[PDB]
């Protein structure tokens, strides 16, 4: 099973410095290429850098030339992204991807990817708060309740329902940038209005940049 | 550079249509071209490579073709599940680049939307904010309009909403509107109400509490 | 190892009196990470140290 | 249309 | 600029289906006449009629 998982990503300030790795598993990274890949509101989908871990070679974006460069360590299974002189147009999803696996002449494995976020804002962990189910969140015997996820900043948080058991009917919202500079969202989720009461319902939020994991038990 | 132009740019279809989406090569680029899709918080998935090539364990429903730089992706039996993105990429100079993307969303029946709202926590309470939620559940189609009402004023630039994307099960949309106060703010007045207009529901329907009732 | 004219690329960035001590790093990891690229990132490490004067 | 970060699709 | 080009795009079965195309005026205007052209090998000839000051097509295709 081929896999590839990147990691490093985060908040950094304009000018700052970063690296990302990118750990190759199920096959070897000297039998292909390996891509950096990253994707933004403002350019979409934009190659960064690829290498060719066999030789070493490396090819780079006019854009992030002199300022990002690509490795690769074939004793680890892993490459890297170093990132300089960071920017504002930097902030993305960072991915990694072979090239040329199998025989195959495009890009047929990605990581899940990896978020940067260039910024002088500062960290700060959300307050989580509960959406208690009530008669004004119930119709047809079914119940709405909740957990708004409020005050973060940056992007991403998480959240899970009894530990990833509840899936069904579960909505997160996208997160949305209050004018304060931070982010908001909510996650809701219908359950049987009958179970209220006798099922235990707790929204597992986790902000990695922050550190902070929450457990909100939600009640009636 | 070679630039790759792709349209429509967003494209509705009802389940078992066949689609077309396609991609224009700025010059000739053989038939080094990749078909990618996205799904929601997912990475790009490779599905069609070397312009007309099934990648391993794709859906036999997705082809792919090439005429000089014109290159098509079709799906021939669109199902629930292929709602996403998708993106075409050449590879036959460097940069490889991309498409801006196609939005492939589904056609289905109209469904009201469930309309609940929550009253701010009393935790919140204590840290001087309020917010109130509006939460419009399992609708199509997207368009909705919510309207805030505190003792019957309308509420104007201080709510925000977030609508998911098109759920690939039922094909419905969900939305939350909340609108913010300030503890204060919110302590002044009783009644708050979210007003919903959907195509689904033969007239607006309007959720609404008083502030302290159980 | 490195040859003098890398040798001469980090003791550049190494001088330089306006990047903080992420930044300096950061630019000699590149020097380290992709000699082909050496003109390049030392282009933009001047660059920085000029704008943070 | 425009990529969104937080959800990793188009949005219209 | 950056108008939204709407099409209903309507196929002899009398199956629906809409599209959005991007740019100028003019850069959308091209791109949906080209996508008409090129459903119509498979749809057969298609009549574009434009509505809305050109803003709105209805594309059918006669099978």
């Amino acid at each position: 099973e081929v896999q590839l998982v990147e990691s490093g990503g985060g908040l950094v300030q304009p000018g700052g410095s970063l690296r990302l790795s990118c750990a190759a598993s199920g096959f070897n990274i000297k039998d292909t290429y390996i891509h950096w890949v990253r994707q933004s509101p403002g350019k979409g989908l934009e190659w960064v850098a690829r290498i060719y871990p066999t030789n070493g070679y490396t090819r780079y974006a006019d854009s992030v030339k002199g300022r990002f460069t690509i490795s690769a360590d074939t004793s680890k299974n892993t490459a890297y992204l170093q990132m300089n002189s960071l920017r504002a147009e930097d902030t993305a999803i960072y991915y990694c991807s072979r090239w040329g696996g199998d025989g195959f002449y495009a890009m047929d494995y990605w990581g899940q990817g990896t978020l940067v976020t260039v910024s002088s804002a500062s960290t700060k962990g959300p307050s989580v708060f509960p959406l208690a189910p009530s008669s004004k969140s119930t119709s047809g015997g079914t119940a709405a309740l909740g957990c708004l996820v409020k005050d973060y900043f940056p992007e991403p948080v998480t959240v899970s329902w009894n530990s990833g058991a509840l899936t069904s009917g579960v909505h997160t919202f996208p997160a949305v940038l209050q004018s304060s500079g931070l982010y908001s969202l909510s996650s809701v989720v219908t359950v049987p209005s009958s179970s209220l009461g006798t099922q235990t319902y707790i929204c597992n939020v986790n902000h990695k940049p922050s550190n902070t994991k929450v457990d909100k038990k939600v009640e009636p | 550079d070679i630039q790759m132009t792709q349209s429509p740019i967003l494209l509705s279809a009802s389940v078992g249509d066949r689609v077309t989406i396609t991609c224009r090569a700025s010059q000739d680029v053989n038939t080094a071209v990749a078909w990618y899709q996205q799904r929601t918080n997912g990475s790009p998935r490779l599905l069609i490579y070397s312009a007309s090539f099934l990648y391993s364990g794709v859906p036999s429903r997705f082809s792919g073709s090439r005429s000089g730089t014109d290159f098509t992706l079709t799906i021939s039996s669109l199902q629930p599940e292929d709602i996403a993105d998708y993106y075409c990429q050449q590879h036959y100079t460097t940069p490889p680049t991309f498409g801006a993307g196609t939005k492939v969303e589904i056609k289905r029946t109209v469904a009201a939307p469930s309309v609940f709202i929550f009253p701010p926590s009393d935790e919140q309470l204590k840290s001087g904010t309020a917010s109130v939620v509006c939460l419009l559940n399992n609708f199509y189609p997207r368009e909705a309009k919510v309207q805030w009402k505190v003792d019957n004023a309308l509420q104007s630039g201080n709510s925000q909403e977030s609508v998911t994307e098109q759920d690939s099960k039922d094909s419905t949309y969900s939305l939350s509107s909340t609108l913010t106060l300030s503890k204060a703010d919110y302590e002044k007045h009783k009644v708050y109400a979210c007003e919903v207009t959907h195509q689904g529901l033969s007239s607006p329907v309007t959720k609404s509490f008083n502030r302290g009732e159980c | 190892s490195y040859n003098k004219d890398q040798q001469s690329a980090f003791y550049e960035i190494l001088n330089m009196p306006n990047l903080n001590e992420a930044q300096r790093n950061g630019f000699i990891q590149s020097l380290k990470d992709d000699p082909s690229q050496s003109t390049n990132v030392l282009g933009e490490a001047k660059k920085l140290n000029e704008s943070q004067a | 249309c425009q990529f969104d970060l937080s959800t990793r699709r188009l949005k219209c | 600029s950056e108008v939204t080009i709407k099409v209903n795009l309507i196929f002899a079965d009398g199956k629906i289906q809409t599209a959005e195309f991007k740019g100028t005026f003019e850069e959308a205007t091209a791109e949906a006449y080209r996508y008409a052209a090129l459903l119509a090998k498979v749809n057969g000839e298609y009549t574009a009629d434009l509505e809305d000051g050109g803003n709105h097509m209805n594309i059918k295709f006669a099978g």
